[PDB]
């Protein structure tokens, strides 16, 4: 394990107020396609001056995605109090394939303080702060948010210059206003500009101090650090997860002013995650010097066919998402984004199921009684039970006995116990197992040959 | 009136282009299915032999040659049509001249 | 063959392109004519290897410690790393290696995206119920190779003499893995998917206790509600620890920079080599090709450059140059054959004579055989295209004719 | 070129002596409709085109610039690939392909030829030439 | 031993895992909708 | 509509844009026949 | 794919599809040979009417 410094010697935790209704905001920035929104380049090349369709995880055009949006906590004058948040730790919501995160996009459009609707102030960059995992559940007041086991926390810190991944158990304190402790409401991480972000010196474990004011942080497999170099560039995020861990994407290290979105890190973490969360965030500025922060927003990924335009220079900076319209199915069919004039045919609109009808036979199990009494036969001799017209459960048979070698051909194991069938067969004799081999198929030995042959 | 003809507006003109889009097409079968892998597990011979022993490198080699026999003779049986297609129009030019 | 069955004549069908059109035909006569046959293939004049050279993978964490349970397998990803199994696999008594979709051959010596390496124990008395067509608890609920990529399985036994890796006190697994439904009427089987790990496995103690063992989870309403449950069931432990490894080989989501090592010549450079047709391998990229010093085009991270075909049309070479891949080419042949002279001329359509009396360069290619005659014909019965013809002296070379 | 496939390819027979055949006879065939039909637009007897030809009519769309204005038009308006007949093989290896999808440039990679019509393009022009020569007589 | 061998379609598929119905995948309660079906066995899409 | 079966179809390549372009010039010939044809039917002058 | 996994599951699946888009060529090729017909009849129209 790695050791990720020190537990918070803090008997409580700073006390967050949830008040969703300030952050119930409409700005919406759905995925323009066109503008080859939310796309991760294919990644094991790249292409020049053409265009292809590809098979890939992309987002969805015009999906609105998730608006998430941080805040400043409550101050009074010079002297910054309660954390102001927005319901966000208590949202989870389903992995699947991943996302992608389009950060900043409003970043020097004027804006308003979430805590103070009357305030504006320029927005600024801010980073997203996610925490995922394989399993979910609730709190000892019975909020839910709560992760089991090891849970993937990906935290900014250094007042937006570096992302922290971590994979670790978060065990929750049992302080005041923790989620362990009293008079919980939702964990959050915060950081003191007044503090934390001096000219020179930033407070690189700000976040981190925060968020371990809330859990303790046990059996860390990893923790690593990227850096950030700080502008106002409308970036994008995005995270997937394969059998080599997970990948986290990002579209400033390759293609800043342009969007595209490449891996800059694999992180060892195998288990599935199924679940994540926004890890609501609030800044502890003074009244005085309450800031705008730029909302973000999350879009899910799916397996879909794009048509993408590689400039000379290798970017895509235009696409068709080939199953949004119609027209859209036009355009990827000439793999072309002109087409002439005319009319078409494209795929038809599927009617989809809107439930489901199921018979089956009900009653009488089917009777392996007979294959329990007496001595079995010898292989030549073998017994057969036919079974039709009744329910059958194999894990009733199999349970009986110490099953040294069970294989199935031409059907799945999972087929075999769970499918309907006309008839099942059941043939049973004496065998030794040392003899296992003389069953097989290629044998050419005396059972196979003279005693006993499967279809 | 004709000088300025040779236009989207003029279909014989239209014509003389897709006769030329047509000779395209039945280049484009030709350089477009070599990237296919019929269910290989690559389109590539030189793949299937570095990654396979011959029970399985056969199998492999196999589908990448129904494909490429299927192209081919679908190649040719298009050349026999339009070649027999251009043929009797090539009489009825004779005719008009 | 003959009557009598004798061979008495016969052509060699490779030895020139007159010999291709005799064999095409299946006969020693063929009509006059002028005829395509098999390119002339250009052919490598060399190689050239980029691969990634480096770190070794590390196969360290493997060695210490005790290893898991079947399902808690632990994963070592590997990428752009040195691999060598032999130096895995010489640690061990290897009692059972075997591969899928890939050969022997091949696991040792390819280049890969990714190696990925799931090791665990394994009682080697179980070690049918890892088998693809098995039905048994391993294969439904502890761990499952993928279907996709290709794999390998290696069963071995820890030598007494490899003390770093201990034992645990039995060997364990879950016989039982399902979901009871909210109306608790209805079970589910969690069947586990391949490289993934069993949903059971957070109810599951890293050793069970005793066979028979049942593990339960309340579930919350975003898990579906109902219950998770388990049963585990144990092996007792043998003398020596067996463990399982399962090898899963990807082959192009990066730069195939999971390679063996290879120690490098300085003629398999690309720049000591522009302008030749060469066989590459570029991080398990490979074919053939004639490379050209260019203009960057693509992305440069992402080191190769594809076509609208998919073929490799450009490389970014960790020697700082971008080269330009064009495929070694072919060159075009035509044979003109004239039956009743027994003769013929050759040519190469699309060609420059500068790759071929000597040559003779026409309007259609560089054609061999013919000699220049500034002579019309009416009569043309081989055109060659254009306006040309070859005719036939008559016996001598055939003149190369207009038409008039 | 790789030998396990051709020892595959043996095995479905003379594969490539039919795709080799069939296109042959079909290439033939244009050389034979080629000949036919210039034959038939041939003239016997023609008069000179000589600038001014039509007298009031305004034939000099029609007379030889040699190919006339409308046919060098026709043929300029029309987008068609360069097949390269005389040095396409080095004009692809020096140059390299125009733009994606280059199937002039296939050929040489994807193992395809292009060949060369029956007349040259001074000769259809020729005949065509000496038709317009031949009808007002 | 114990040989197995099932058969999938000589008579109505009737030996089947035992399965808790709910009266929601009745026929008569979706008729006029598309819906999957399984009917011993026999699967697929369609409106009854 | 079975994902498995369209994520096989994909490696064969672009058949299904194949087919859909083949059919529409087919069908387009039709059109076109059936305009010429009429524009030649079509008289100038007719009596009632 | 209710009955088998995808090792096995992929071959029969792919049977389907060859055969389909055998079904698929056959059919596009003679769409193709009976519209040139049609089209060749219909100067045929054209010259009689
Ligand atoms: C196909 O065929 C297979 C095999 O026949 C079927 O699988 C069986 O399914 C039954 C359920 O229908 C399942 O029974 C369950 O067993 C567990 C295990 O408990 C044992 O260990 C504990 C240890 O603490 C003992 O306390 C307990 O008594 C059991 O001990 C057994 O072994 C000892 C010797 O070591 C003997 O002395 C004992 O007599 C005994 O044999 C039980 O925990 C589980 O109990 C829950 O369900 C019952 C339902 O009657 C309920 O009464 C209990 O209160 C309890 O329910 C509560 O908890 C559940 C969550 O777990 C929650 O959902 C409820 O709402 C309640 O809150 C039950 O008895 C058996 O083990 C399975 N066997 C195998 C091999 O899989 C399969 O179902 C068949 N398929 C179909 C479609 O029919
Ligand atoms: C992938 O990973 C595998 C495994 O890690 C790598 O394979 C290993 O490769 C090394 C070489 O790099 C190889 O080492 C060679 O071993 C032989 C065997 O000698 C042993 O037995 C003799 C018996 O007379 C002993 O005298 C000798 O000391 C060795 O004994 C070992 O075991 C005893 C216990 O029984 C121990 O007490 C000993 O300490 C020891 O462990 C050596 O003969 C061989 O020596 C030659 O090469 C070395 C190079 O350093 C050189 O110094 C020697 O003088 C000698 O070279 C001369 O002879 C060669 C011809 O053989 C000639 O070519 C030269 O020019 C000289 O004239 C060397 O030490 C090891 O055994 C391999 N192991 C396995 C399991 O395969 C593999 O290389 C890796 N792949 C890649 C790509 O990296
Ligand atoms: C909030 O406000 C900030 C600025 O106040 C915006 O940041 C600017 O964003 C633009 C567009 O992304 C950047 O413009 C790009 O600069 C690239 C490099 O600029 C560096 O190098 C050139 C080299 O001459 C210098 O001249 C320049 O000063 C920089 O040192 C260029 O390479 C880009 O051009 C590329 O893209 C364009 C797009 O059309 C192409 O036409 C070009 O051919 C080329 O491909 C482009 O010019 C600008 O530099 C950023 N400012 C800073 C300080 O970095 C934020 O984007 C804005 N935020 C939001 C959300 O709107
Ligand atoms: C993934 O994450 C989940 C969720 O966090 C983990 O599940 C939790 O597991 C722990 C233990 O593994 C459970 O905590 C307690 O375990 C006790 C076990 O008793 C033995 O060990 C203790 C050790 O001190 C001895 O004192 C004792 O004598 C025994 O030897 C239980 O006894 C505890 O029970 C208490 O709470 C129950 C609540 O109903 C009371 O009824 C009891 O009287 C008593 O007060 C307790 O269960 C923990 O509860 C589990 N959590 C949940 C939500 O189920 C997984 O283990 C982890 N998975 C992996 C693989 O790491
Ligand atoms: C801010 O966050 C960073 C995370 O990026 C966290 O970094 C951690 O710092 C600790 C030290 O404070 C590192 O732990 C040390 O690592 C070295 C590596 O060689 C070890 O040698 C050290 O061992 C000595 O000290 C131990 C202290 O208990 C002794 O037990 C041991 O016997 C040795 O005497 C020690 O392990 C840790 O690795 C980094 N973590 C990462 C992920 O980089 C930093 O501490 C945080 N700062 C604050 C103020 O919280
Ligand atoms: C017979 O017909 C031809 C055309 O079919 C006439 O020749 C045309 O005469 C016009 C003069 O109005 C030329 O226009 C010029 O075009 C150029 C284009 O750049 C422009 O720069 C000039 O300022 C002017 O507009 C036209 O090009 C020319 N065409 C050809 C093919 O020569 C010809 O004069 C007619 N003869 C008689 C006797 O009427
Ligand atoms: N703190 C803070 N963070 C912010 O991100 C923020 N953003 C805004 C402005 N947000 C937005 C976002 C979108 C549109 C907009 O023009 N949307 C289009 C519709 C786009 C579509 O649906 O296609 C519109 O016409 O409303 C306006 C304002 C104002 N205050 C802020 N304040
Ligand atoms: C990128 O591709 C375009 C084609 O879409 C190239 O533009 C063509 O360039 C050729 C050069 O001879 C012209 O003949 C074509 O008419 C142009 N086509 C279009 C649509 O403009 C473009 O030059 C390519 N860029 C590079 C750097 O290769
Ligand atoms: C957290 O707050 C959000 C946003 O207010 C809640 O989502 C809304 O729930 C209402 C319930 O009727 C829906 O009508 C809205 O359309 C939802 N909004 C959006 C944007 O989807 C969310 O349920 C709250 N979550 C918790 C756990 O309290
Ligand atoms: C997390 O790490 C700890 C220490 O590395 C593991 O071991 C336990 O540590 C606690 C510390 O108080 C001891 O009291 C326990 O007795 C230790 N248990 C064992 C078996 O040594 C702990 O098991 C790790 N947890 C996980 C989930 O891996
Ligand atoms: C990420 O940024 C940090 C901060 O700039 C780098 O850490 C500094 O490295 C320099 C190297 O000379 C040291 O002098 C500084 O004292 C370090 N700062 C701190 C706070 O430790 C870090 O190396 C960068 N990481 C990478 C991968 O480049
Ligand atoms: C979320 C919330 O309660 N916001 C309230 C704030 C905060 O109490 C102060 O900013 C404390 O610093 O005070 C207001 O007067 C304001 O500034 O408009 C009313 C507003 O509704
Ligand atoms: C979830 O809530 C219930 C009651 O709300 C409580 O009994 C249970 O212990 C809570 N779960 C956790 C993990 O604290
Ligand atoms: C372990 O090392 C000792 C050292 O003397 C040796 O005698 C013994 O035979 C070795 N055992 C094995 C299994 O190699
Ligand atoms: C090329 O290889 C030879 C082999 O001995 C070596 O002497 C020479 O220095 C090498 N050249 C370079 C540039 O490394
Ligand atoms: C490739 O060309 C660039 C400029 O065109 C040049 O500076 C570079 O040195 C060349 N590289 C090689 C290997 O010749
Ligand atoms: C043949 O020689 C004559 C010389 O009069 C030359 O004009 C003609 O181009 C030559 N033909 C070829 C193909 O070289
Ligand atoms: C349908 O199912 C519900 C489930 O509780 C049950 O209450 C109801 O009585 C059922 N209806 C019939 C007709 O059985």
């Amino acid at each position: 394990t790695v050791d990720v410094g020190p537990d918070s010697v803090k008997s409580a935790c700073i006390e967050v107020d949830i008040q969703q209704t300030f952050f119930d905001k409409t700005w919406p920035r759905p995925i323009d396609v066109s503008k080859a929104d939310g796309i991760i380049y294919p990644q094991g090349r790249t292409y020049s001056n053409i265009t292809i369709t590809y098979q890939g995880l992309f987002p969805y055009q015009g999906d609105h995605g998730d608006m998430y949006v941080y805040s400043a906590g409550h101050a009074t004058g010079t002297t910054p109090q309660k954390l102001f948040v927005a319901n966000y730790s208590q949202d989870v919501k389903q992995f699947a394939n991943g996302f992608v995160v389009r950060i900043g996009a409003a970043a020097n459009s004027t804006g308003t303080v979430i805590i103070s609707p009357s305030t504006s102030a320029t927005i600024r960059k801010i980073y997203p702060a996610f925490m995922l995992g394989s399993s979910v559940g609730n709190f000892s007041d019975g909020k839910m948010g709560r992760f089991f086991n090891h849970t993937l926390v990906l935290l900014p810190d250094g007042c937006g210059t570096l992302l922290r991944a971590f994979y670790c158990i978060l065990e929750p304190r049992s302080g005041n206003h923790c989620p362990a402790g009293n008079s919980y409401t939702s964990f959050a991480t915060y950081h003191t500009p007044a503090t934390d972000c001096s000219d020179g010196n930033y407070n690189r474990n700000a976040s981190l101090n925060s968020f371990k004011e809330y859990f303790n942080l046990r059996n860390c497999t990893f923790m690593y650090t990227y850096n950030i170099t700080e502008d106002e560039i409308l970036e994008w995020f995005g995270i997937t997860q394969t059998a080599q861990g997970v990948h986290l994407f990002s579209s400033r290290y390759v293609d800043l002013y342009g969007g595209n979105m490449f891996q800059f890190a694999t992180l060892p973490v195998y288990d599935t995650i199924k679940y994540y969360s926004i890890i609501p965030h609030s800044i502890r500025s003074i009244q005085s010097d309450r800031k705008a922060w730029a909302a973000f927003y999350v879009y899910k990924l799916q397996p879909l066919t794009f048509l993408l335009d590689f400039s000379v220079d290798g970017y895509i900076r235009r696409a068709i998402d080939c199953g949004f319209n119609d027209l859209s199915q036009l355009h990827c069919s000439y793999e072309s984004f002109d087409v002439e004039s005319g009319v078409y045919s494209v795929s038809s609109f599927e009617a989809k199921p809107s439930g489901s009808v199921v018979e089956q036979a009900e009653g009488v199990e089917c009777d392996f009684s007979p294959l329990l009494s007496g001595t079995p036969p010898q292989v030549y001799n073998f017994k057969r039970l036919v079974f039709t017209n009744c329910n059958y459960n194999l894990t009733k048979l199999l349970s009986l006995f110490s099953v040294n070698d069970f294989t199935c051909s031409q059907i799945s194991p999972a087929a075999i116990a769970s499918n309907c069938y006309s008839s099942l067969i059941l043939d049973y004799f004496s065998y030794p197992l040392s003899m296992k081999s003389d069953l097989s198929v290629s044998s050419a030995g005396p059972i196979s040959q003279f005693n006993y042959k499967q279809s | 009136a004709m000088q300025t003809g040779f236009t989207t507006t003029n279909e014989a003109f239209q014509k003389v282009q897709d006769a030329v889009n047509n000779n395209a097409q039945a280049l484009s079968k030709l350089a477009s299915e070599l990237s296919n892998t019929f269910g290989a597990i690559s389109a590539s011979i030189g793949d299937i032999i570095q990654r396979l022993d011959p029970p399985e490198q056969d199998a492999q080699i196999d589908r990448l040659i129904n494909g490429r026999l299927t192209t081919l003779n679908a190649f040719v049986a298009q050349q026999l049509v339009r070649s027999e297609s251009a043929a009797l129009s090539a009489q009825l030019a004779k005719d008009k001249v | 063959f003959s009557v009598d069955g004798y061979i008495r004549r016969a052509i060699d069908c490779g030895f020139n392109d007159l010999s291709q059109l005799h064999c095409s035909y299946e006969s020693f006569d063929v009509e006059s004519g002028v005829y395509s046959v098999s390119s002339f293939e250009a052919k490598p004049s060399g190689s050239v290897v980029e691969q990634a050279e480096g770190v070794e993978c590390d196969f360290s964490p493997l060695l210490s410690g005790t290893p898991p349970q079947v399902y808690n397998f632990k994963r070592l990803v590997f990428t752009n790393c040195n691999y060598n199994l032999t130096k895995l696999l010489s640690l061990f008594s290897v009692n059972d290696f075997t591969c899928s979709q890939i050969s022997p051959a091949a696991i040792a010596s390819n280049c890969y995206s990714s190696l990925i390496l799931d090791y665990f124990s394994y009682p080697l008395s179980m070690k049918s119920d890892l088998s693809v067509s098995s039905a048994g608890p391993i294969s439904q609920f502890n761990y499952k190779q993928s279907f996709s990529n290709p794999t390998c399985l290696i069963l071995a036994t820890v030598p007494h003499n490899l003390t770093t890796i201990t034992k645990p006190l039995k060997y364990s697994y879950i016989n039982k893995c399902s979901r009871l439904l909210s109306d608790d009427r209805t079970e589910v089987p969690q069947l586990v998917n391949a490289n993934q790990y069993s949903p059971c496995v957070s109810i599951v103690p890293s050793t069970v206790w005793e066979d028979g063992d049942y593990y339960r989870k309340q579930l919350s309403p975003l898990e579906g509600g109902g219950w998770l449950v388990a049963s585990g069931s144990t092996v007792a432990m043998t003398e020596q620890l067996q463990m399982g490894f399962g090898i899963t080989v990807q082959y192009g989501t990066d730069t195939n920079s999971v390679c063996p090592k290879l120690e490098f010549a300085n003629d398999t450079k690309i720049a000591s080599q522009l302008g030749n047709c060469v066989e590459y391998s570029l991080y398990g990229v490979s074919g053939r090709g004639v490379f050209q010093n260019c203009t960057a085009v693509g992305v440069r991270q992402q080191r190769f450059v594809y076509d609208a075909y998919q073929n490799l049309v450009g490389y970014y070479s960790d020697d700082g140059n971008y080269y330009c891949l064009r495929a070694c080419v072919s060159v075009p042949v035509s044979v003109i054959y004239d039956k009743e002279t027994k003769t013929h001329a050759t040519l190469f359509g699309s060609v420059a004579c500068e790759h071929i009396y000597g040559p003779l360069q026409t309007p259609v290619g560089c054609v061999l055989g013919l000699v220049n005659s500034s002579l019309f014909v009416e009569d043309c019965k081989l055109p060659l295209g254009q306006s040309l013809c070859a005719l036939p002296d008559t016996p001598g070379e055939m003149r190369l004719a207009s038409i008039a | 070129g790789f030998q396990k496939c051709e020892q595959l390819l043996r095995e479905y027979g003379q594969f490539c002596s039919k795709i080799n055949q069939a296109l042959h006879g079909a290439n033939l065939r244009q050389d034979d409709s080629v000949r036919n039909l210039f034959a038939s637009v041939k003239s016997s007897q023609s008069s000179p085109i000589i600038p001014g030809f039509g007298g009031d009519f305004n034939l000099t769309l029609l007379e030889p610039v040699a190919r006339s204005a409308i046919e060098d038009l026709l043929f300029d308006k029309v987008t068609i690939a360069d097949p390269g007949y005389m040095q396409g093989y080095d004009d692809c290896m020096q140059q390299g392909p125009a733009s994606a999808r280059d199937l002039i440039c296939a050929q040489y990679v994807a193992g395809y030829k292009v060949l060369p019509p029956l007349m040259d393009v001074n000769m259809e022009a020729a005949y065509t030439s000496s038709l317009l020569g031949s009808i007002a007589g």
